[PDB]
C-alpha cells in the first residue's frame, strides 16, 4: 500500500474518472464531465475510489542511486495533501522524513500495469541487489522495540526460580496466554525468565531433534520452553514453521533471521511477515522507554585525572619543543598521539561508566543507529580537531557538547564542519558522473543463453588453511564465493564428490565444503563466459535480487553499475595512495 | 602485459572490493567482474 | 516572511556576482572558514545549498572601514588591567597583536587568575600565554557570531552542522495571528525585533493622544503632535501578513524610542518566530518515525499555528488590433451561481469567497475569427443563442488555492495613471486565506530539528501528565543524540522551569551553584521569561538545581522529578507508561514550505513549441520530469514496455497521446506507441547541421 | 499453504503464478495479453463477436482485466508457446 | 555511435563518424530508448515479446 | 476477592471542579475505566457554542472597524472563548450594542431567552469617541468541534462571517487510582476521576451525559445474546 | 534592558558587555 | 440522538471455541474506549471456577517426583491447572481420582460428585507404570479473574497440600485490533475486531453477551444521575 492525496488521485485519474461517471451516467456528456470533475462535486470521490482498486502506481524519490529508486505501490485515497509513504521502504528511497519531496507516476498501458504489479510491487522486491542482504529490514526504532522486547534482565519480577520445602518453583507458566494474563496484571513483567509449555511454536534443531525424534512436528506436539515471554511473542510473528529463536535481537541477528526466511520461504510470506515486524517493534518502541535527558547524559568521573595525566604529559613535551631540541614537526606528531590514547582512555573509561541499560546505550548496542564515537562526542570530551587544510590542531578541545564549548572551540570545531559539508556537495557530484559512466560503458551486457557449457573459471581463495592446523574461515566469502556456479566438480582426496559442477553454491553447500576440508574451488564466473554477445545464465550464477538462478533477459549490466556506483556517497579518505 | 589477463582481473577486483569495503560497504565481486570484463574485450594490433 | 529575514538580507556578505567567483569556480579552499574570520564574519549563517561558503551573513559587533575592510573592536589588556578603551582593529592588525578569550576570570580589576589564558594568536594558532604577554580582549561573548544565529539559547551545546541547520530555519519562520515570546530566548531578540525596522518606535516622546487600530497619535511635549498612520494585512514580498498591532494604552506616557505596534512576528516589542508547546521526547506508534512530529489538534482549534497568506493576481488590459478590452460583464456562456459573487463592474465584491477555477476578473476580449466549426451553425438553432463574437479571455484563479477577497487596486488610462505604453487598464486582485496547520507542513525548533507533521490526532490520543494536561508536541528521540543537538532538551528543561517557576530555598545559606547564579533569579513567577545569551549562559549545575526546585501550578504535584523526566499515562490504552519521560517547553515555529504550496498533479497539459514535451513547474501546469537515472532503474528492472510507453506517449508523441486520450475515455484498449517527435526534430537538427542522415529500412 | 490469506492487489500469490510459467517476464505478457484479450471480449460483446472468450471464470464486480488475467492464470486455464 | 554521441564529446565523435560513415546498428539499449523501440532487455527480448496466449480448450468447452 | 458492586460517590471541590469515586473496582481496571471515561467526556460531551458572526461596518474578517482598538481577527479571537449555553437545537441569533468610549464585554450582549452568558467579566474590545460596534451573533447547539463552513456552501449572505466552533463545556479531566494488593488476595481498585467544565454545566451533568452514551455503545454488544 | 520598552528579561549572563551592539 | 449509521456485530465461527467479533461501524475515536474495555472485562469479569491446591498420596517434602509414577510433578501440577470445570457452588470441593497398576492417566478416571463437571475427561495427566498407585486429591473453587497462588494457612494440618494459580476466567486470551476503513465517506467510522478464546466449557458468543451484559450493569450506576439526559441512540435491531 501507499498513500495518495485525493486531489492529487482525482487529477490523476482523470479521464478513467470520465468514462467511469460517463458510464454510471453521473454526466450525459463528456464536455459536462469537464465541469463534473472540474467542481469537484461530491459524486466524484466514490466514483474515483472505485477507479483505484487494484490499479499500481509508481513512487520516485530523486535521486535513484540503485534499482530499488523505482517502486511500484497499489494505492489507497487518504484525507490531506502528502504522500503516506510506509515506514520500511524509507531505505531503498533513502527517504527520510525532513521534508523530502517523491514524484508519482501513473502507468497506462496493460503492459505497464502487469509490470508495475509484478516485477515493480514493493513486496516482491526486498532483497538488496547490490549484495543480497535484506534492504527492507526492520529501522530504528522497530529494531529499538524488539531489543528492548526480546532482551532478558535477570532479577526482574515474576522470575523462575528452583525451590523445595515450602513452596514450588513459582516460575512455570502453562500457556502463553496464561503468560500474557499474568502480564497484564503486575505480578510478572515482560523481560523475566521463565519457564512456559509451548504448543504452536517449532522447539529449536537441537531439543526437537533429542525430543521429538525424527518427527518433529510442533503444533500436535507439546514442549517446555526456558525463555522470556516476550521473546514467546516475538516468536509468534514469525510463520509456524521457524523453529524458535529464544535470543537478543540485534541488527544483525534480524538480518540473518530474515535473509533465511527469503531463502527458504516463499516471498508473500516474508513480505508479511515484516510487516507484522514492524508493526510489533512500533507498538514496543513506546514502551521502551528509551528518552534522552541530562540525567541519561553522563559524564565519566574519571575524566578529570585522565586530563590532567595527558595534560602534564603535553606540558613535558612542550617545554622540550621549547628547548629546540624537538622541530614543531615532532611537537604537532607527538601531541597528536597523546591526545588520540588520551581520548581513547576517555572512551574506554566512558564505556565502563556507562550501565548497560542506559538509553544512549540500548540504542547504540541495538544497532538502530549512531557509533561510540559519537556518544564519547556527546559527553567527555570529543578529541582531536581537524584544520581547514586538514591537518590536526596540536591544541585540541576538552570539553563536551554536554559541559557546552567556548568560542574558539567552537571555531575549531566549525572549521571541520564546514569542510566536511562542502566535501559531500561535490562528492556526491562526482559519484553521479560515476554511476552515468559505468551505465554507459556496461549497457550491451544482457543475459541471451541460459549455458555457454564452458569449463574456464576463476579460483576463490575460501578459508586458506591455518599453520596451527584448522579450516580458519575466510573472512571475505559472501561478497567472494556465495551465490555462484562450480566450473569443476569438488572433490576431496580424489574421493567423493562434495559438490558436482553446475550448482547454487549456496550456504549448506559451503558448509559441506569446509567440513569435507577442501579450500579451493573453480568457479564458473562471467569472466570466462564463452557467449559471443551478453552472458549465459549460468556464468552469472544467482541473482540476489531474487534469490535464484538469473532470468533469461535481466539487465545485469545496469544492475551491477548501479550497485558499484550507489555507496558513492559514503566514501571518504583517511587522515600519495 | 607481465601477468596475463588472468591476474590483472584479480588486482582490479580485489583493490576496489577493498576500497569500499573500508567504509563497511558490501558490494559482491560479480558486480565488478561485469565491468573488469568490459574493459577487458579489445585487444590492440603490434603487426600490420 | 518574517522580520529576520528582512535583517538578514542586509548585513549579509556575497562572494557571486560580477568581479566575483561563481559556483563552479569556486574550489575548496574559498568556501572554507578562514581563521581570520574570527569576529569578522560568522562562522554558521551561511546557506546550505550549492552555495555553501560563498554567501555569508556579518556579525553582529563588526564594522565596516572606510576602505572597505571589515572592522571589529576589541578590548585592550595592559599588565594584567583591562581597561574601557574600544579600539577598533582591522584583520591584519590582529596579526601583530594577541587577542584574548571572551570569558575570562576578569577578577575586577582586569587580571587573570591564571596566567596562562586561551588566546589566540597571529596566524590562527590558539595556545596559552601568560596574563602579563597578552595585550588585547574580546569585547563580549557572541562576538564570532550573526544576529540570526545569536538567537539560539544553549548555542555552546549544539554542534556546528545543527546550528547551521537551525540559523538557516530562523528565516524561513512564518508570522502567525499571535506570535507569542518565546519562554527562553537570547537577549539579541529585543534588539533585532527594534532594528527590523517593521516594528514602529516612537521617535519622540511625550503622552498618547489617542489610539486606534488604524493610527495612533501621539502627543509629544511640545504643542506640536505626530501621527504613525498603520499597516493592516499589507502583503509581503512572499506571500505573508504584514499585520502591525498597537501595544499602547489612551493615557499612558511614552519615551522616545520605545515600541508603539508590534510587527508580524513581534510581541511586546521583541522577536516572536513560534510558540511554546508541551514537548514529549518518546516515540510513539511510529507516527514520529524518522523525524516525523505529531501535534494536538488544539493547535487547530485553537489557532495556535495559523498564518495568513495573501495573494496578489494582476491582470493587464492592453492595445490591440482588436479594438480594447473592457472589464465587464458580459462573458458569453456563463451560469449564474458562479457569477453572483462578481459586480456589475467587471470585478469581485469586497468578502466573496472564491475557489480555483472561478471567474475573477471579467477581461472580455473580441475573439476575432477562424473556422467556426460546422456544428456550431447547426447548434445555433437549436437554442437561438447568438454569435457571441468576443473571447471570454478572463481571470481563472488558478489550482490548489482559495480563500476571501480582500481589496481592489484598479488602475486605468482614463484615472491619468502612468500605465505602460498600450497598456489602458491595470487590476490587482488581493486574496488571502487563513492556512491551518495540517500534515505534511514543516516544523522546525532553533536547533536544527526539522520535519513534516506525521499526523494531527485528537486530544484523547496524547500522552498526559498526573496533571490531566495533554501534551501538545512529540519528538522521536532518536534523532537527538545521533545528531549531536543535546541543546534541545537542555532548551525544553529550562522552558519547563521558566514555565513552572522556581523558589531556591536559600533560608540555610545559598546552595553552591546558586552562588555564582546571580540575584533575582532564585525566586521566579509562573509563565516567566528568562534570557540566555549563546556562550555566556546557564550551566549544567544551574539547570540541575533550577529542576530540584520546581514548585507546583495550582495543587500539590511535582510533575517532573529532579533528573528531569516526568510520568505520562497514555491516552489510547490508559495504562501508565513503564518509563518516564522527559517533558517541556520548546520553541516551535512554522516555516515557509507548507504541503499546500508544494502539491502538484498534472493528467494533460501543454508543451513546448520545439519539442512536444510538458513544461515545468507549478506556474503552468507543469509535469514531472523523468530523468535518464530513472530511466536507468527502469532498465534494471527490464519492463521495457513501461519505459516505452513513459518516453513515446506520454511524453512526445502527438499522435499517440490524442489516440491515448481517446483509449481511455472510449474504454478501448491502448494502442501501440509511435515514433517520438523528439528524436525527428533532432534527425531533423543534424540533417540541417550539414550531416547526411538517413534512417535505413533494410 | 500454511500462509495466511493476502489481501489487495496480492489476491493471487506471485509465487503460486511464478510456479504456472518458466519465468517472471513471461509472466507479465501471459498477464498483458490476457487482459487485452478479456478487453476485445467486453468490446465485442454487443457487435459480432471474434474468436475470444470473456473470463473463464466469474468475474466480480468491476474488476479490471488485468485482476481477471492474473485469477485465470492461477486457475490453470491458459496454455502458451514461448517465442 | 548514437551511443556514443549521447555520451561525451558530441562533436568529434559526430565528426568521425561522418567521415567513416558509420552506419548504426540501432541494437544497443540507449539506442532503443532514443528511437523509442523496445529495449532488447527484460520484456523487449524476442521470446518473451512474442508470446501467444490462448484459453485451454477444457476452459472453452466451459463456456 | 470482593463480591460486591461497585457504587459512585460525589466529591465537590468548587463550582466546576468535582472529584468522582467509583468503589470497588477489579485490579487492573481502574486505569482502562478512567480512561474510557475521559476520552468520551472529553470529546463526546454536546455543548452549544458561536458559529457565525456580522459585523454591519465590515464585509469580511480581515478589515478593522473604524473606532475599535482591536483589529477584528482579534474581536473573533475574544469572542472564541465566549460561554454560551443554550437548550433548543434550533438555531438562535444574539445581539450586541455599545457606543461610545469604554470597554465592551460579554455582559454588554443581551441574549434572547434560552441563552444564557455564564462569563459577563470577559471583555470582548476596547473602544473610544468613534466607536460603532454593532455585531451580529448566532448560535447553535452542537458536539465536538466543527471548522468554520463555507458561507457559500449555505446560503447566507456576503457580510456572514464564519467562525470555528468548539462544542465542548469540558475543560480539563484527569483520574488516579489506587489498589490495594493485599496478601490475603483482597484486591480492589479504587478509581478517583476529575472533572473541569467551562462554567456552562456542572461536572455531574457532563459525567451523567458520557455515561449515558457509554451505556448505550455498551447496550449495543450486549444485545448479541 | 536599558531600553524604554523593554519587557524583564532575567538572563543567565556572567558578565557585562562593555557597549551594546 | 443518532451515529446515522447503525454499527453492527459479525461473528465468524473458526475452532470449536473461538470467535472474531467485528464492530463496524463507530464513531470516530471510540474504537480503543469499546476495544481495551471490552477486553479487561472479558479477561477479569466473566465467572469461573479453577484449581487452588493440590495434596498427593506419598509426598510430604518431596517437591520434585512421586513414587509410582515416573515422570516428575511440574508436569502434573500444570496439567491439573489447565483443567476446565464448572461449580455452581461456591464452597471448595475436594476431588479425587484412582486406579492400580501401570497405565494412562486420564481426567475421565476422575470422580466428581454432583455439582460439579469436568469437560476433559479425555486429557493425558500421568504414565503410570511399575505396578504404580497414585491417589490425587484436588481442591477447586469458583469466582472471577485471575489470581496467583494462595499460600496454605493450615501447613501444619495439610503438609501435603500445596498452592497453585488459578484460571477464573473462562477466556483464555483475547486480542483487539483497530483500523480506519471508510473513514473519509462516513466520517472517520473504523472498525474494532476482536479475537477470543475461552475453554471448551462456555463458548465465546455467551462470553461476551455475559462481559457487555456485566459492563452495561456496572456503568447504569453512571448513568444513574440523571435519568433524563442526551446522548446517543442505535436505533433497531
Ligand atoms: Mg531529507
Ligand atoms: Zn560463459
Amino acid at each position: 500500500q501507499c498513500g495518495l492525496p485525493k486531489l492529487m488521485a482525482l487529477e490523476l485519474f482523470k479521464p478513467f474518472v470520465m468514462k467511469r461517471l460517463v458510464d454510471l451516467n453521473h454526466a450525459q456528456n463528456i464536455k459536462s464531465a469537464k465541469r463534473m470533475v472540474e467542481r469537484q462535486r461530491p459524486q466524484v470521490w466514490d466514483v474515483l475510489e472505485e477507479v483505484i482498486a487494484e490499479h499500481p502506481v509508481l513512487l520516485n524519490r530523486a535521486p535513484t542511486l540503485h534499482r530499488l529508486g523505482i517502486q511500484a505501490f497499489e494505492p489507497m485515497l487518504v484525507e490531506g495533501k502528502a504522500i503516506q509513504l510506509h515506514p520500511l521502504v524509507c531505505e531503498a528511497f533513502n527517504a527520510d522524513f525532513d521534508g523530502d519531496q517523491m514524484a508519482v507516476h501513473l502507468p497506462l498501458s496493460a503492459e505497464a500495469q502487469a509490470e508495475a504489479r509484478i516485477l515493480m510491487l514493493s513486496s516482491n522486491n526486498i532483497l538488496s541487489p547490490a549484495s543480497g542482504r535484506p534492504l527492507a529490514m526492520p529501522r530504528l526504532d522497530m529494531v529499538t522495540g524488539l531489543y528492548y522486547l526480546t532482551t532478558e534482565v535477570p532479577g526482574d519480577t515474576g522470575e523462575y526460580q528452583p525451590a523445595s520445602g515450602d513452596h514450588p518453583e513459582t516460575g512455570v507458566y502453562s500457556s502463553p496466554a496464561e503468560a500474557i494474563m499474568a502480564a497484564d496484571r503486575g505480578v510478572l513483567s515482560v523481560r523475566a525468565k521463565i519457564k512456559v509449555r509451548l504448543t504452536q511454536l517449532r522447539p529449536p534443531v537441537e531439543i526437537e531433534a533429542e525430543l521429538f525424534g525424527h518427527s518433529g512436528w510442533q503444533p500436535g506436539d507439546a514442549w517446555m520452553a526456558e525463555t522470556t515471554l516476550g521473546r514467546v511473542m516475538f516468536n509468534e510473528l514469525l510463520p509456524l514453521g521457524y523453529p524458535f529463536v529464544n535470543k537478543q535481537m540485534h541488527k544483525k541477528v534480524q538480518a540473518a533471521i530474515i535473509n533465511d526466511l527469503a531463502e527458504r520461504y516463499p516471498m508473500i510470506v516474508v513480505a508479511q511477515t515484516v510487516d507484522k515486524l514492524k508493526d510489533a517493534g512500533f507498538y514496543w518502541a513506546t514502551r521502551s522507554g528509551v528518552t534522552v535527558s541530562m540525567a541519561d547524559v553522563l559524564v565519566p568521573p574519571r575524566k578529570k585525572e585522565i586530563l590532567d595525566h595527558y595534560e602534564e604529559r603535553a606540558d613535558k613535551v612542550e617545554k622540550q619543543f621549547q628547548r629546540g631540541a624537538l622541530n614543531h614537526d615532532e611537537r604537532n606528531e607527538a601531541l597528536v598521539e597523546i591526545w588520540k590514547e588520551a581520548t581513547d582512555e576517555v572512551g574506554q573509561a566512558l564505556r565502563e561508566h556507562y550501565p548497560d541499560d542506559n538509553p544512549i546505550i540500548t540504542i547504540v548496542d541495538s544497532g538502530a543507529t549512531g557509533n561510540f564515537t559519537q556518544t564519547r562526542t556527546l559527553a567527555g570530551m570529543k578529541g582531536l580537531v581537524t584544520n581547514p587544510k586538514g591537518e590536526f590542531i596540536p591544541r585540541p578541545v576538552k570539553s563536551s557538547f554536554r559541559e557546552g564549548l567556548t568560542v574558539l572551540e567552537y571555531f575549531i570545531n566549525t572549521h571541520g564542519a564546514r569542510k566536511g559539508l562542502a566535501d559531500t556537495a561535490l562528492r556526491t557530484a562526482d559519484s553521479g558522473y560515476l554511476t552515468r559512466r559505468l551505465v554507459d560503458v556496461s549497457q550491451d551486457v544482457i543475459v541471451r543463453e541460459h549455458d555457454c557449457q564452458t569449463e574456464r573459471g576463476i579460483v576463490v581463495e575460501l578459508a586458506e588453511r591455518a599453520p596451527d592446523g584448522t579450516l580458519i574461515r575466510d573472512p571475505y566469502i559472501e561478497t567472494s564465493a556465495y551465490a555462484r556456479t562450480l566450473g569443476t566438480d569438488a572433490v576431496d582426496e580424489a574421493g567423493n564428490v562434495i559438490v558436482e559442477r553446475g550448482q547454487d553454491l549456496g550456504d549448506p553447500e559451503i558448509d559441506a565444503l569446509l567440513a569435507a576440508g577442501i579450500t579451493q574451488v573453480k568457479v564458473r564466473s562471467v569472466l570466462t563466459c564463452a557467449t559471443s554477445t551478453g552472458v549465459c545464465a549460468t556464468c552469472y550464477g544467482r541473482s540476489m535480487a531474487t534469490g535464484k538462478l538469473v532470468d533469461i533477459g535481466e539487465a545485469v549490466g545496469i544492475v551491477a553499475a548501479q550497485s558499484i556506483g550507489e555507496p558513492g556517497t559514503q566514501l571518504t579518505m583517511r587522515t600519495d595512495i | 602485459r607481465v601477468q596475463g589477463p588472468r591476474e590483472v582481473q584479480i588486482h582490479l577486483v580485489r583493490e576496489v572490493q577493498e576500497v569500499y569495503r573500508a567504509q563497511g560497504v558490501s558490494i559482491h565481486d560479480k558486480h565488478i567482474e561485469v565491468i573488469v570484463r568490459q574493459m577487458l574485450r579489445r585487444v590492440t594490433i603490434i603487426d600490420s | 516572511n518574517n522580520p529576520l529575514s528582512g535583517l538578514t538580507h542586509k548585513r549579509r556578505l556575497s562572494a557571486l556576482g560580477p568581479g566575483g567567483l561563481s559556483r563552479e569556480r569556486a574550489g575548496l579552499e574559498v568556501r572554507d572558514v578562514h581563521p581570520s574570520h574570527y569576529g569578522r564574519m560568522c562562522p554558521i549563517e551561511t546557506p546550505e545549498g550549492p552555495n555553501i561558503g560563498l554567501i555569508g551573513s556579518l556579525s553582529v559587533y563588526a564594522r565596516v572601514n572606510p576602505f572597505g575592510f571589515i572592522e571589529t573592536p576589541y578590548r585592550k589588556v595592559v599588565d594584567g588591567v583591562v581597561s574601557d578603551e574600544i579600539v577598533y582593529l582591522t584583520a591584519d592588525e590582529e596579526d601583530r597583536h594577541v587577542v584574548a578569550q571572551a570569558n575570562s576570570p576578569i577578577d575586577a580589576d582586569g587580571r587573570f587568575v591564571e596566567p596562562r589564558v586561551l588566546v589566540r594568536r597571529k596566524a590562527g594558532e590558539v595556545e596559552y600565554v601568560p596574563s602579563s604577554e597578552v595585550d588585547y580582549m574580546d569585547v563580549s561573548p557572541r562576538q564570532m557570531v550573526s544576529v540570526a544565529t545569536a538567537m539560539i539559547p544553549f548555542l555552546e551545546h549544539d554542534d556546528a552542522n545543527r546550528a547551521l541547520m537551525g540559523a538557516n530555519m530562523q528565516r524561513q519562520a512564518v508570522p502567525l495571528v499571535r506570535s507569542e515570546a518565546p519562554l527562553v530566548g537570547t537577549g539579541m531578540e529585543l534588539r533585532a525585533a527594534i532594528d527590523a525596522g517593521d516594528v514602529v518606535v516612537a521617535e519622540e516622546s511625550g503622552v498618547i493622544e489617542e489610539v486606534s487600530a488604524d493610527y495612533i497619535t501621539v502627543m509629544h511635549d511640545n504643542g506640536t503632535r505626530r501621527t504613525y498612520r498603520m499597516r493592516k494585512f499589507a502583503r509581503s514580498n512572499h506571500g505573508t501578513c504584514a499585520n502591525q498591532c498597537p501595544i499602547v494604552d489612551a493615557g499612558d506616557r511614552v519615551e522616545a524610542g520605545q515600541v508603539i505596534a508590534d510587527g508580524p512576528c513581534t510581541d511586546d516589542g521583541e522577536m516572536a518566530l513560534g510558540k511554546n508547546l508541551l514537548v514529549a521526547i518518546m516515540p510513539w506508534e511510529g507516527h514520529n518515525y524518522e523525524d516525523a512530529i505529531i501535534l494536538s489538534n488544539r493547535l487547530v482549534e485553537e489557532d495556535v499555528l495559523t498564518s495568513i497568506h495573501i495573494e496578489e493576481h494582476e491582470i493587464d488590459a492592453r492595445d490591440t488590433k482588436l479594438g480594447a478590452e473592457e472589464i465587464t460583464r458580459d462573458i458569453p456562456n456563463i451560469s449564474d451561481e458562479v457569477l453572483a459573487d462578481l459586480d456589475e463592474r467587471g470585478i469581485v465584491r469586497i468578502g466573496a469567497e472564491v475557489r480555483d477555477g472561478d471567474i475573477l476578473v471579467g477581461k472580455v476580449t473580441p475573439k476575432g475569427e477562424t473556422e467556426l466549426t460546422p456544428e456550431e451553425r447547426l447548434l445555433r438553432a437549436i437554442f437561438g443563442e447568438k454569435a457571441r463574437e468576443v473571447r471570454d479571455t478572463s481571470l481563472k484563479v488558478p489550482h490548489g488555492e482559495s480563500g476571501k477577497v480582500i481589496g481592489i487596486r484598479v488602475f486605468s488610462r482614463e484615472d491619468e495613471d502612468e500605465l505602460p505604453a498600450g497598456v489602458n487598464e491595470l487590476v490587482r486582485v488581493y486574496v488571502a486565506q487563513k492556512r491551518k496547520i495540517s500534515d505534511g507542513d514543516k516544523l522546525a525548533g532553533r536547533h536544527g530539528n526539522k520535519g513534516v507533521i506525521g499526523k494531527i490526532l485528537p486530544v484523547e490520543d496524547m500522552p498526559f501528565l498526573a496533571d490531566g494536561t495533554p501534551v501538545d508536541i512529540i519528538l522521536n528521540t532518536h534523532g537527538v543524540p545521533r545528531r549531536m543537538n543535546i541543546g534541545q532538551i537542555l532548551e525544553t528543561h529550562l522552558g519547563w522551569c521558566a514555565h513552572s517557576g522556581w523558589k531556591v530555598d536559600a533560608a540555610k545559606g545559598v546552595p553552591d551553584w546558586a552562588a555564582r547564579l546571580p540575584d533575582e533569579l532564585l525566586e521566579a513567577q509562573p509563565n516567566a521569561i528568562v534570557s540566555t545569551p549563546v556562550f555566556d549562559g546557564a550551566q549544567e549545575a544551574e539547570l540541575q538545581g533550577l529542576l530540584s526546585c520546581t514548585l507546583p501550578n495550582r495543587d500539590g504535584d511535582v510533575l517532573v522529578d529532579a533528573d528531569g523526566k516526568a510520568m505520562l499515562f497514555d491516552g489510547r490504552s490508559g495504562e501508565p507508561f513503564p518509563y518516564p519521560v522527559t517533558v517541556g517547553y520548546m520553541y516551535i515555529m512554522k516555516l515557509h514550505h507548507l504541503v499546500d504550496d508544494k502539491i502538484h498533479a498534472r493528467s494533460t497539459g501543454p508543451y513546448s513549441m520545439i519539442t512536444q514535451q510538458p513544461l515545468g513547474g507549478k506556474a503552468q501546469f507543469g509535469g514531472q520530469r523523468f530523468g535518464e537515472m530513472e530511466c536507468w532503474a527502469m532498465q534494471a528492472y527490464g519492463a521495457a514496455y513501461t519505459l516505452q510507453e513513459l518516453l513515446t506517449i506520454k511524453s512526445d508523441d502527438t499522435v499517440g497521446r490524442v489516440k491515448v486520450y481517446e483509449a481511455i475515455v472510449k474504454g478501448e484498449n491502448i494502442p501501440e506507441p509511435g515514433i517520438p517527435e523528439s528524436f525527428k526534430v533532432l534527425l531533423k537538427e543534424l540533417q540541417s547541421l550539414c550531416l547526411n542522415v538517413e534512417v535505413l529500412s533494410s | 499453504g500454511g500462509y495466511d490469506t493476502p489481501l489487495g492487489i496480492t489476491n493471487p500469490p506471485i509465487d503460486e503464478l511464478l510456479d504456472r510459467v518458466s519465468s517472471k517476464y513471461a509472466l507479465v505478457i501471459y498477464a498483458a495479453k490476457r487482459a487485452r484479450q478479456i478487453n476485445d471480449y467486453y468490446n465485442q460483446l454487443g457487435e459480432g463477436i471474434l474468436e475470444y472468450v470473456g473470463p473463464l471464470v466469474e468475474p466480480g464486480l468491476q474488476e479490471k482485466p488485468l485482476s481477471i488475467a492474473l485469477r485465470e492464470i492461477h486457475a490453470d486455464l491458459l496454455e502458451h508457446t514461448e517465442g | 555511435w548514437l551511443s556514443a554521441a549521447s555520451f561525451q564529446e558530441t562533436t568529434r565523435v559526430l565528426t568521425d563518424a561522418a567521415i567513416n560513415c558509420r552506419s548504426d546498428k540501432l541494437n544497443g539499449l540507449k539506442e532503443n530508448v532514443i528511437i523509442g523501440k523496445l529495449i532488447p532487455a527484460g520484456t523487449g527480448i524476442n521470446r518473451y515479446r512474442n508470446i501467444a496466449v490462448q484459453p485451454t480448450e477444457e476452459a472453452r468447452a466451459a463456456a | 476477592l470482593i463480591s460486591q458492586r461497585p457504587t459512585l460517590s460525589e466529591d465537590v471541590l468548587t463550582d466546576n471542579r468535582s472529584q468522582f469515586v467509583i468503589e470497588p473496582l477489579e485490579p487492573g481496571f481502574g486505569y482502562t475505566l478512567g480512561n474510557s471515561l475521559r476520552r468520551t467526556l472529553l470529546s463526546s460531551i454536546p455543548g452549544a457554542a458561536v458559529t457565525s458572526i456580522r459585523i454591519d461596518g465590515v464585509l469580511h474578517e480581515f478589515t478593522t472597524v473604524p473606532g475599535v482598538k482591536e483589529d477584528v481577527t482579534e474581536i473573533i479571537l475574544n469572542l472564541k472563548s465566549l460561554v454560551v449555553s443554550s437548550e433548543e437545537d434550533e438555531p438562535v441569533t444574539m445581539y450586541l450594542r455599545k457606543q461610545g468610549p469604554g470597554e465592551v464585554t460579554a455582559g454588554d450582549i443581551v441574549p434572547p431567552a434560552g441563552v444564557t452568558v455564564h462569563n459577563p467579566g470577559m471583555h470582548i474590545a476596547t473602544l473610544n469617541d468613534k466607536g460603532k460596534l454593532e455585531v451580529e451573533l448566532v448560535v447553535e447547539r452542537g458536539r465536538g468541534y466543527v471548522p468554520a463552513v463555507q458561507n457559500r456552501a449555505s446560503g447566507a449572505e456576503i457580510g456572514r462571517i464564519p467562525v470555528d466552533s468548539i462544542y465542548s463545556p469540558v475543560l480539563k479531566v484527569t483520574y488516579k487510582v489506587d489498589a490495594t494488593r493485599v496478601e490475603q488476595r483482597t484486591d480492589f481498585d479504587k478509581l478517583i476521576l476529575d472533572v473541569e467544565t467551562k462554567n456552562s454545566i456542572s461536572p455531574r451533568d457532563a459525567l451523567a451525559s458520557a455515561g449515558k452514551t457509554l451505556v448505550e455503545l455498551f447496550g449495543l454488544a450486549r444485545e448479541l445474546n | 534592558n536599558s531600553v524604554p520598552g523593554a519587557p524583564n528579561r532575567v538572563s543567565f549572563a556572567k558578565l557585562r558587555e562593555p557597549l551594546e551592539v
